Formats: structure tokens, sequence, C-alpha cells
């Protein structure tokens, strides 16, 4: 079942990409849990690359990050996108990844991974069923785009020379 | 173009070095093809036509009115368009930006039955102006009405004379202003103007892109 | 078909000799395009070569002698007397471009696939007759004459006295490229032609290069000279 | 398809030579595919290294003549041995190179409007045509990769495999060429009759960007 999908791209000549063969013996309910994976790193991965043009950049809040132990949103984005990661205090990484977890539990209770394969019912810009396959394979290749890029940003951080072309 | 040059010229005709032909230009097509050179054949000709007449007046008298005038008359007219103001210089442009937008316009054009150039339409045909937002005395081509009368001979005799003295005049006004800057390089000529700035740069006297 | 006709050609040209192709010239093809364009190019070559050994021939002589025209043309700049190979050089170089032009416009004319429609002839090479330059009525511009018949003296000539005379001009078209390149070899190493050594004086610029020494620019011209 | 590897070479230098292949590439499997495929590789791989080949000795020759694009980042590097020409090239301009060529053959790869792959059948060395899909392609370029111009388009096929022919025998001469003239920047004595050219040259040729590990110990 794994020709139907979406993510036949043209790249390839409009057929399924698997060179390992990793989707070969995989049955339903395991081919839709590596599509929800897939979509679930797609937008993970395009909203790290504008959260990671947006603090490389400059731009940050203004204010203080937390006012008992100092840290200003400037002095989180004064140390770089990757080694202001540990400028945040424990307590606001911790509640972040609470409200993220929170989230995931409430979304994998109601649509599940292996039943809703990267399906939560999120409205939906369009009907005709060709225009959303459409836009369905564009999410896609953004989404695999983003992913190879917000890798790339964090090689390019942290060891120099790699991705010539990577600006600041 | 089609293969109808041969009533333009005989001996050539057609001649074509690079095709140009069928490229599809834009993924238009090959009609669309034809269109656009047609189009750029003569529009290019009517600007030469014009400049290469409007040299021959502009390097003897200067109309006397005040602005455009007093500036010295012994030099280049390429640098007298760099003595312009830059209030005369926008103002050239955007009245000919007028001319290009007014009559790209496909339903000023099909009130008189033609159509856009390369969507099937005359490559040659500025519209008869008389669909404004305001009226005007003078429109642009037979401004004073007079040989619309004609019949269609001396039309299409018309439309080939200025398409061959279009392809002259081309290169009567680019080797002449190649004559400019680069001294000696039409040796025909070599005995007019001066002055090594670049005449395909408007407001490089006023101004830098960067 | 061509090989016939350029064996009738030889021996028309010389029967003694007749067929005489020491280098294979007449089976190989120049632009992959059979023997028939090859012998045609070859006999089209060898008819202009002849022509312009006989027009050199001439122009050397009268060079050598000179015989100066009038006034106010390419005469006064030139030395009242400098040999043939210096008249190429005093000349000015608007003035040989421009006879290189119109030489090179007569060989178009010449070579135009309309214009030899228009004559009723075709290419010289795709089953035509070599040499046979085309007429001029149509180039707008009203020719005065022809450029092979001016007065149209030989409008009543048989084709058997035209066919005499092409082999009269291809073998004076012979004799004239030899003689014209012993003038060239004389002209600069002795002892070449022991019969015309001592005559023609010693030329430096070699021969075979149009843009050798460029001549001056010179008005030359009165009557609204505006360019200079 | 071991016997119209024959006919083609039939038709290479009469057959005077032919299915010339002393340690036999041919009838091979490579990696998990058939002979066919194989063939089609080879086939496709001895066209690209001809037309490679070529481009860069007509490119070696016109800038060891000197001539050289005035506009502005080529004015800056001063030499004449054209590998140390690429030596001082910025690095921007060499990955922009590579990524270029790998855009151009990514295109090559895919088949979206000729049914044929070059190792499931298809023509070797055919890079597919931009325009016949007009719809499957990022944004619209014009002037396609091979004939920009359409100046063949309608030819006859003897004329189309004779060109095939003269392209195969012309790239392999400017392979020969190509390194002839690499092996005299790197070896002197090598390579008769071009001692007199070229310049002597350190760096490992099939090497970009960076240098000094060489085959200095031959
Ligand atoms: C989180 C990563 C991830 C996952 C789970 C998937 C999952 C899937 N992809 Mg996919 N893809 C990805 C990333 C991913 N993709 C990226 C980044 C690209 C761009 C190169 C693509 C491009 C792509 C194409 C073009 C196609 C798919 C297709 C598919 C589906 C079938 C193939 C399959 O089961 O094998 C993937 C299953 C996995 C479990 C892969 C996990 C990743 C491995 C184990 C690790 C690899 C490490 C890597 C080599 C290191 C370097 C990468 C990076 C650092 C540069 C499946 C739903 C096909 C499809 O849907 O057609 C219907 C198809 O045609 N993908
Ligand atoms: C309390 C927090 C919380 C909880 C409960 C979940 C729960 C879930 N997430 Mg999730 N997530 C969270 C926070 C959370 N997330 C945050 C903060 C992010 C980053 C924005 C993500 C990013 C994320 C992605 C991208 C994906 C999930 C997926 C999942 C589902 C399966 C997880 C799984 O199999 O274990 C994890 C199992 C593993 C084997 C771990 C992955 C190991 C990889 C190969 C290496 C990654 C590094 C590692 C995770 C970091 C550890 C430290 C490092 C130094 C070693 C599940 C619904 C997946 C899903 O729904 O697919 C069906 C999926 O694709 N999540
Ligand atoms: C992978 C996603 C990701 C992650 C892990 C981070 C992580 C971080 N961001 Mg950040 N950011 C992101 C995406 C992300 N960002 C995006 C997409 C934007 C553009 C709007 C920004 C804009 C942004 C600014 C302007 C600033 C940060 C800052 C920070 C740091 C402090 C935490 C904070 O205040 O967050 C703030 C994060 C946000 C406001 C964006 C949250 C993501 C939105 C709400 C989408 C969430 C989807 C929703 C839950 C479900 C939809 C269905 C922290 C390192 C601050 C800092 O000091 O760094 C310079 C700061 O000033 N971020
Ligand atoms: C294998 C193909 C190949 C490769 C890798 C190169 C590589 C190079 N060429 Mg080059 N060149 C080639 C073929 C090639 N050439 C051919 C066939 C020609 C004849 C048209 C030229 C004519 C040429 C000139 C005139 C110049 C270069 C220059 C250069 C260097 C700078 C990059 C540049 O601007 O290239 C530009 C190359 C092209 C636009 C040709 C495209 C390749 C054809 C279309 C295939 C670089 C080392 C420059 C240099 O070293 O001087 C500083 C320079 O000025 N090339
Ligand atoms: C040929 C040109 C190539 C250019 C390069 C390129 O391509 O960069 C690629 C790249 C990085 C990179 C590079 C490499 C790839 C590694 C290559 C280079 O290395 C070398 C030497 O080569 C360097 C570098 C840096 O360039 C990174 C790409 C990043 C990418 C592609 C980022 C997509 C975000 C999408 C988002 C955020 C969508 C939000 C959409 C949202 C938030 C929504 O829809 C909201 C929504 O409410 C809406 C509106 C309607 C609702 O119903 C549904 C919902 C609720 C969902
Ligand atoms: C030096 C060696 C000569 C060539 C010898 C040669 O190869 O033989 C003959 C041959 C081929 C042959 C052979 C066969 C005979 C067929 C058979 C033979 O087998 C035997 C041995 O039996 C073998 C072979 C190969 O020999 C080919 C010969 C071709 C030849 C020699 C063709 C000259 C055209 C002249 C022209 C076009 C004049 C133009 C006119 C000119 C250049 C000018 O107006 C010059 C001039 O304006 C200038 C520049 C300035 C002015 O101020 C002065 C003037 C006005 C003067
Ligand atoms: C019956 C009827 O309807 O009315 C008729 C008549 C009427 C009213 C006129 C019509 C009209 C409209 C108009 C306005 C027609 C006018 C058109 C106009 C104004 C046409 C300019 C051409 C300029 C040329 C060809 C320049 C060549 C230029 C040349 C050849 C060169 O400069 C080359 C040269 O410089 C070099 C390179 C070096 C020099 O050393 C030597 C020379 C100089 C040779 C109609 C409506 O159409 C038809
Ligand atoms: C020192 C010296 O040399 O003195 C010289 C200086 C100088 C300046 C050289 C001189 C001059 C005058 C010159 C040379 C004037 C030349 C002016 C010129 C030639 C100006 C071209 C414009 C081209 C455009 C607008 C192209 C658009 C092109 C477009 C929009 C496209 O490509 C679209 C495209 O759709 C096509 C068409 C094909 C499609 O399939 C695909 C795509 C989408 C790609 C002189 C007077 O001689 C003296
Ligand atoms: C259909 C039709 O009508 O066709 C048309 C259409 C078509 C096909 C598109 C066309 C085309 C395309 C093109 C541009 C074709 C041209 C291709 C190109 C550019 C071909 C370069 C070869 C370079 C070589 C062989 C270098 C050899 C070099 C050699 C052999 C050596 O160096 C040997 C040597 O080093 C040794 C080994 C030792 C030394 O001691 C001695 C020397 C130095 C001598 C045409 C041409 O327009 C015709
Ligand atoms: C500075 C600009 C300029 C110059 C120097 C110039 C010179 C010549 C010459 C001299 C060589 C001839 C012989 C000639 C002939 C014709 N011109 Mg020009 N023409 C210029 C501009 C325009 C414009 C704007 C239009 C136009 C037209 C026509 C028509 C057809 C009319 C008809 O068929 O109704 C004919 C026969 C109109 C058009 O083609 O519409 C169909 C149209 O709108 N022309 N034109
Ligand atoms: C560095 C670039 C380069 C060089 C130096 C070069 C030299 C020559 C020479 C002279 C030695 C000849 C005689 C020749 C002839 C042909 N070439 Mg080459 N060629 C180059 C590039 C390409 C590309 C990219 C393609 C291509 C092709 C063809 C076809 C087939 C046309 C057809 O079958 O319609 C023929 C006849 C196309 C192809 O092979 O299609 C199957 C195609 O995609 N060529 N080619």
């Amino acid at each position: 079942a794994v020709t139907d999908l979406v993510g036949a791209s043209t790249e390839v000549s409009n057929k399924v990409w698997d060179p390992l063969k990793l989707s070969e013996n995989m049955d339903e309910s395991n081919l839709k849990l590596v599509r929800a994976a897939e979509l679930k790193h797609c937008r993970v991965a395009m909203l790290a690359t504008v959260g990671w043009l947006w603090t490389a950049t400059g731009t940050h809040f203004e204010g203080m990050l937390s006012t008992s132990s100092g840290v200003s949103f400037a002095d989180v984005a004064a140390a770089g996108p990757l080694l202001g990661a540990a400028k945040v205090p424990a307590a606001g990484i911790w509640q972040m990844i609470a409200a993220i977890g929170a989230l995931e539990v409430y979304w994998e209770n109601k649509y599940p991974a292996a039943e809703c394969g990267g399906d939560f019912g999120v409205p939906r810009v369009t009907q005709d069923p060709a225009k959303f396959k459409e836009i369905q394979l564009a999410e896609l290749k953004n989404g695999r785009l983003a992913m190879i890029g917000i890798i790339s940003f964090a090689c390019a951080e942290a060891i120099p020379g790699s991705v010539p072309f990577y600006p600041f | 173009l089609p293969e109808l040059s041969k009533k333009l010229n005989p001996v050539l005709g057609y001649w074509d070095p690079l095709n140009l032909a069928e490229l599809n230009f834009w993924g238009a097509g090959d009609d669309a093809t034809v269109g656009f050179l047609r189009h750029a054949e003569i529009k290019h000709g009517r600007v030469a036509m014009a400049a290469f007449v409007g040299y021959c007046v502009q390097s003897n008298v200067h109309f006397p009115w005040a602005p455009f005038n007093s500036i010295p008359t012994n030099i280049a007219p390429a640098e007298q368009w760099a003595q312009l103001p830059e209030a005369a210089k926008w103002q050239i442009i955007l009245f000919v930006g007028f001319l290009e937008v007014y009559s790209e316009h496909s339903f000023i054009l099909e009130k008189y039955g033609q159509k856009h150039y390369m969507k099937g339409g005359k490559p040659g045909f500025f519209p008869d102006f008389d669909t404004m937002v305001h009226p005007v005395p003078l429109n642009l081509w037979d401004p004073l009405k007079a040989y619309k009368g004609a019949s269609a001979e001396r039309k299409a005799d018309g439309l080939l004379k200025e398409v061959n003295n279009g392809r002259l005049a081309m290169i009567g006004i680019m080797g002449f202003c190649a004559e400019a800057r680069v001294p000696g390089a039409v040796p025909a000529l070599s005995n007019i103007a001066h002055y090594a700035g670049d005449p395909m740069a408007p407001f490089a006297a006023n101004f830098h892109l960067p | 078909s061509a090989k016939a006709d350029l064996e009738a050609f030889a021996k028309e040209c010389n029967p003694v000799v007749g067929y005489w192709d020491p280098l294979g010239l007449a089976d190989l093809p120049l632009w992959g395009q059979d023997q028939d364009a090859v012998i045609g190019w070859l006999r089209h070559s060898e008819i202009k070569h002849g022509r312009i050994a006989m027009a050199g021939f001439v122009g050397y002589i009268a060079h050598a002698n000179g015989f100066r025209f009038g006034g106010i043309g390419p005469q006064n700049v030139v030395p009242e007397g400098a040999s043939a190979p210096e008249v190429w050089d005093s000349i000015p170089f608007l003035a040989k471009l421009q006879i290189i032009g119109a030489i090179g416009v007569l060989e178009h004319i010449s070579e135009d696939k309309n214009f030899l429609a228009a004559d009723g002839m075709k290419h010289y090479m795709r089953g035509g007759k070599p040499g046979y330059f085309p007429t001029f009525s149509a180039n707008v511009h009203p020719m005065p004459l022809n450029l092979f018949d001016p007065f149209k003296w030989s409008k009543n000539a048989s084709p058997e006295k035209k066919a005499k005379g092409l082999v009269t001009e291809t073998n004076n078209g012979r004799l004239a490229m030899l003689g014209l390149f012993g003038f060239l070899s004389e002209s600069k190493i002795p002892g070449s032609v022991p019969a015309l050594s001592g005559i023609i004086p010693s030329y430096d610029g070699d021969y075979m290069q149009p843009f050798l020494p460029t001549g001056p620019d010179t008005s030359l011209w009165t009557i609204g000279n505006l360019w200079a | 398809e071991s016997l119209s590897d024959l006919k083609t070479l039939a038709t290479g230098l009469n057959p005077v030579v032919g299915y010339w292949d002393p340690l036999k590439l041919g009838e091979a499997e490579f990696w998990d595919n058939t002979n066919e495929e194989t063939i089609g590789w080879l086939r496709h791989a001895e066209i690209k290294h001809g037309r490679v080949a070529m481009a860069g000795f007509v490119g070696f020759i016109v800038q060891a003549n000197g001539i050289k694009f005035p506009w502005a980042p080529f004015n800056a590097i001063t030499s004449t041995s054209p590998p140390e020409q690429w030596d001082q090239l910025p690095d921007a301009a060499k990955w922009q190179i590579i990524l270029g060529v790998g855009f151009l053959e990514w295109w090559s790869e895919i088949r979206v409007d000729g049914t044929p792959h070059y190792m499931k059948g298809g023509k070797p060395g055919y890079v597919p045509d931009f325009d016949a899909t007009p719809d499957q392609l990022p944004h619209w370029v014009g002037l396609n990769l091979y004939d920009p111009l359409k100046w063949s388009k309608g030819a006859s096929a003897e004329k189309k495999q004779k060109g095939l022919l003269t392209e195969l025998n012309n790239g392999r001469l400017a392979m020969l060429g190509i390194m002839g003239f690499v092996s005299e920047a790197k070896v002197p004595g090598s390579v008769p009759l071009l001692k007199g050219l070229v310049a002597p040259y350190t760096g490992e040729v099939m090497a970009p960007f960076a240098t000094d590990i060489d085959w200095s110990s031959w």
C-alpha cells in the first residue's frame, strides 16, 4: 500500500523512492505510523527553520526571560542560535516540553498515529481532491527540504566550513 | 515571421541564422513566438527611425523655448541627454511608459477589431486612442486623419517599407552611436561626436544604481 | 556525367595531353556532396583563377608602365611610378576596403541562388555551368548595363563559338596564372624567372596579405565634406 | 545486448577493430542487475566522459590561448595554467559550477517525457527535453540544454546515428588529449610533442578546493 500514499515526487520521476526497501514488508498501521512520523518531522522542521532564521537574523523579544536569574531575550539571541539554547533556564525548557507533551498526548489520544496517518483534522483549505493531493505533495516536499535545512543549520553552526552557502 | 519576407526582400528572405521562430517563448506557442518578434521588429524600427532622424535635427538646431535649450550644441547629443535635468529624464521615459501600457491593453485593442499581437492580432497597431478617461484632440498615428483613406495596397506596401526602412535605421543609429565613444568605429563617418559615457545609461550623470 | 564532361573539356583544351589529373582532383568530394559538386567547384575555381590572373596581368602591366586616369581620385595619392606591388600599399585603407567589398558583392551576386534563378541558371555545384555570372536586372535600382556583356556585343554568337571561347579563356587563364606567378616570384626572389630577372624591383612586404601596410586616410573630396 | 555492441563497432573503425575489450567489461552484471543494464550504463558513461572531455579540451585551448572573460571576477586572476586558474578561483564559484552541473545531470536522470531510462532501454547520453513536459519543472526556462536553437530538429536518422558515431570517436580522442595535457601539467617529459608547452604544476588535479596531498610518492 506504499505505492498509493502522497509522497511520490516528480524529482525522482514520480515513483516511490525506497532504495533500502524499508517499506517492502511493513503492513498498514505501521506504514501510516511512519507517514505520521515523517509528517511530524516535516512540521517540526519547518517551524525549526523559521525559528532558526529569526534567531540568526537577530530578531528576539523585548523584556526579561527569567527575572529571578537574569537572562534577557537579547542575551539568548546574542549567543547564537545554537549556543543560545543552554542560556534558557531549565524551568523554561521543562515548561515548553510539558506544554508540547500535553498537546502530543491530547492529539495522540484523539487521533492515533497508527490509525490517522498524520491527519489531526485541521480545517482544510480546499476541496477537489486532486488539488488537495497537490497541496499534500507541496507540504511533504517543503517539510523534507526543511528537514535537510535545519540539520544543515545545526552542522554549519557547530562545524564551520560545512554548508558552504550558509548565511551568517 | 513567416516566409513572406520574400515580399520584403528577394534573393534573401527568411534568412534566420539563429532560428528563434520556434523557441516557444515563455511556453506561449509558435504563433505567439512569431507575433512577439514581429512587434519587436518594428517597435525597434520605429524608435530607431525616429531617433536617427531625431539625431540629424538635434546636432544643428535646438528648440528655442527654454529648458532643453542653451546647453552646447557642438557636442554629442548622447551627452546632451546627460545634460538634461532629472525631472526631464523621468518624464520622457514615463510618457513613453504610458504609450507602452496604453497600447498593450487588449480591451482597447478589441474596440477596433484587432487583438494583442501574439494572440493573433496585427504586430504593429497603435490604438485610435478614443477610450481614455478624458478626451484629447490629437491621437498618435495619423493625427490629422489624413492617410487612413488609402487602400490596403498602400498599407501593405507601407508596412513592408516600414520594416525595410526599420532594419536600415537600426544599423544606422547604433553604428552612429558606436562612433561617439570608442572613436574610429565607422570609418565612413569618423568626423563627429565625443564623450565616452554610456549611452545605455539614462541616469548615469545623476545617480548610481547601487 | 561529371567525369565524361571533364575528360571532354580536357581534350578540347589540349588534344595531346587530354585528361591530366595527377593528384586525383576529380574524385574528392569537398563538402561530402558526391563527385559532380567537386568537379563543378574545381571548374569554377579554375575559371575564376584564370580570369583573375588575366586581369592581374593587365593591371600589373598598367601599374608598371604608369597610366593614371585623371585627378581627384586615388591616383592623386599614389606615387608617380612605384611598380605594381607598391600600388596596393599607398592607396587609402577605406579605398582598399571598399574595393574588397565591391569584389565580395560581385561574388555574392554571382553565387546568389535567386540571382541565378532569375536568369534561368542554377548553382555551379548542383548541375550548373561554372563561371556564369548573373545579369543585373533585379537590384531595384536600374543598372545601366550588365557585367558580362556591357554593350551586348556577343548576343548572336553560336554555342560552338561560346565553347571555343571558354576553352580559349581557360588556356589563356592558365598562361596568365603562370605569368603572374612568375612576375610575383621575380618581384621577391631573384633567379626564379630567368627571362624576367632584373625588370621588376624587389618588394619587402609579401604579396599574400591584403592589410599589409595600412593606407593613409585622406579626404580627397570637397563640396559637403562633413566626413573629414 | 552484447550483439548490438558489435554492430556499433563494425561502424566504429570498419572491421579493422571490433569488440575490443581486453578485460571484458561487457557481459557483466554490476550492482544486482542484468547485462543489458550494465551495457547501457557503460555506454552512457563513455558518452558523458567524451562530452566532458571535448568541452574541457576546448576550454583548455581557449584559456591557455589567453582568451578570458573581461566582466568582473574572472579579471581578478592572472595566470595561464588552466589548472591554476581553477585553483585560484573563489570557493563559491567552484561550488556553483559543481552544483549547476549537478542540477543538469539531475534533470538528465529524470525521465518524465521519454519513456525509457538509458539503463531500461533508452538512448545513452540523451538529455531529456525541457519544454516537452512544461508542467513538471519548477519554473519555466527555454533554451534547452541539447540543441538550444533547434538547429538539428528535423534531420534524417542516418545523420543522427552518424553524428552519434562521430561524437563517440571525437570524445575518445578528446579524453586522450585532455589527459595528455593534465599529465603535461603534472609529469614533465611525459606525452612527447607537448613538452615545450604547458606549465609545471602541483596540487592533485583530480581534487578541487584545497590541495597538498598529491601523488608525490608515485
Ligand atoms: C524522519 C524521516 C523520514 C521518514 C520517517 C520518512 C518516511 C517515508 N518517506 Mg521520506 N524523506 C525524508 C525523510 C523521511 N521520510 C527526507 C528528508 C527526504 C528528502 C531526501 C525524503 C524523501 C522521500 C521521497 C522522495 C519519498 C519518500 C517516501 C517515504 C515513505 C516510504 C519510504 C519508507 O518507508 O522509507 C523511509 C522510512 C524510514 C524509517 C526512514 C527513516 C530514516 C533512516 C532510518 C535514517 C537515515 C539516516 C540518513 C541517511 C542520514 C543522513 C540524512 C541527513 C542527515 C542529511 C515513508 C512514509 C516515498 C513515498 O512516500 O512515496 C509514496 C518517496 O517516494 N521520502
Ligand atoms: C513530554 C513530551 C513529549 C511527549 C510525551 C511526546 C510524545 C510523542 N512524540 Mg514528541 N516531541 C516533543 C515532546 C514530546 N513528544 C518535543 C518537545 C519535540 C520537539 C519539537 C517532539 C518531536 C517529535 C517528533 C519529530 C516526533 C515525535 C513523536 C512522538 C510520538 C512517539 C514518540 C516515540 O516513539 O518516542 C520516541 C522514540 C524514539 C526512538 C526516540 C527518537 C530517537 C531519534 C532517532 C534520535 C533523536 C534524539 C533524541 C530524541 C533526543 C535525546 C537526547 C539526545 C542527546 C540523545 C509521541 C506521540 C513521533 C511521532 O508521532 O511519530 C509517529 C515523531 O515523529 N515527537
Ligand atoms: C535552488 C535554490 C536553492 C535554495 C536553497 C534552499 O532551498 O534552502 C532550503 C533550506 C536550507 C538550506 C540550505 C541547503 C538546502 C542545505 C543548501 C545550501 O547548501 C549548499 C552549499 O548547497 C545552503 C542552504 C542554507 O541554502 C531550508 C528550507 C526551509 C523550508 C523549506 C522551510 C519551510 C517552511 C514552511 C513553513 C514554515 C510553513 C508554514 C505554514 C503554516 C504555519 C501553516 O500552514 C499554518 C496553517 O494555518 C494555515 C495557514 C491553514 C490551516 O488550515 C493549516 C495550518 C494550521 C497548518
Ligand atoms: C608557385 C607554384 C604555382 C603552382 C604550380 C601548380 O601547382 O600547377 C598548377 C596547379 C595545379 C596543378 C597541377 C596540374 C598542372 C593540374 C598537373 C600537374 O602535373 C604535372 C607536373 O604535369 C600537377 C600540378 C599539381 O602542378 C595549380 C595552380 C594554381 C595557380 C598558380 C593559380 C594562380 C592563379 C592566379 C590568380 C588567381 C591571379 C590573381 C590576381 C592577382 C593575385 C593580382 O591581381 C595581383 C596584383 O593585384 C596585386 C595583388 C597588386 C597589383 O598592384 C598588382 C597585381 C594586379 C598583379
Ligand atoms: C500615402 C500615405 O499613406 O502616406 C505615405 C507617406 C508618409 C506620410 C511619409 C507616411 C508616413 C509616415 C512617416 C513619418 C514616414 C517617415 C519615416 C521615417 C522618418 C523613416 C526614417 C528612415 C531612416 C532610415 C532608413 C535611416 C537609414 C540610415 C542609414 C542607412 C545609416 O545611417 C547608415 C550610415 O550611417 C552609416 C552606418 C555610416 C555612414 O557613414 C553612412 C550611412 C549614413 C549610410 C506613410 C503614411 O507611411 C505613407
Ligand atoms: C566600450 C564600448 O563597447 O562602447 C559601446 C558601449 C555599448 C553600450 C556596448 C554600446 C551599445 C549599445 C548596445 C550593445 C545596445 C544593446 C542593447 C541590448 C542588446 C539590450 C538587450 C536587452 C535584453 C533584454 C531586455 C532581454 C530580456 C530577456 C528576457 C526577459 C528573457 O530572457 C525571457 C525569456 O523568454 C526568453 C526571451 C526565452 C524564453 O524561452 C525563456 C526566458 C524566460 C528566459 C555601443 C553604443 O556600441 C558603444
Ligand atoms: C546533425 C548535423 O548536421 O551535425 C551538426 C549538428 C551538431 C551535431 C549538433 C554539431 C555540433 C556540435 C559540436 C559543437 C561539435 C563539436 C564538438 C567538439 C568540441 C569536439 C572536440 C573534439 C576534441 C578532440 C577530438 C581533441 C583531440 C585531441 C587529441 C586527439 C590530442 O590532443 C592528441 C595528442 O595528445 C596526443 C594524444 C599526444 C601529443 O603528443 C599529440 C597530440 C597533442 C595531438 C555540428 C558540429 O554543428 C554539426
Ligand atoms: C516614430 C514612429 C514611426 C515611424 C518612423 C514610422 C514610419 C513609417 C514608414 C516609413 C518608412 C512607413 C511606410 C510607415 C507605414 C505605416 N505605418 Mg508607420 N511609423 C511610425 C509609427 C507608426 C505607428 C504608431 C503606426 C504606424 C502604422 C503604419 C501603417 C499602417 C496603417 C494602417 O494599416 O492602418 C503603415 C502602412 C500604424 C499601424 O501599423 O497600424 C496597422 C500604426 O498604428 N506607424 N510607417
Ligand atoms: C560537451 C557537449 C557536447 C559535445 C562536444 C558534443 C559533440 C557532438 C559531435 C561532434 C563531435 C557530434 C557529431 C554530436 C552529435 C550528436 N549529439 Mg552531441 N555533443 C555534446 C552534448 C550532447 C548532448 C547533451 C546531446 C547530444 C546529442 C547528440 C546527437 C543526437 C541527436 C539525436 O539523436 O536526435 C548527435 C547526433 C543528444 C543525444 O545524444 O541524444 C540521444 C543529446 O542529448 N550531444 N555531438
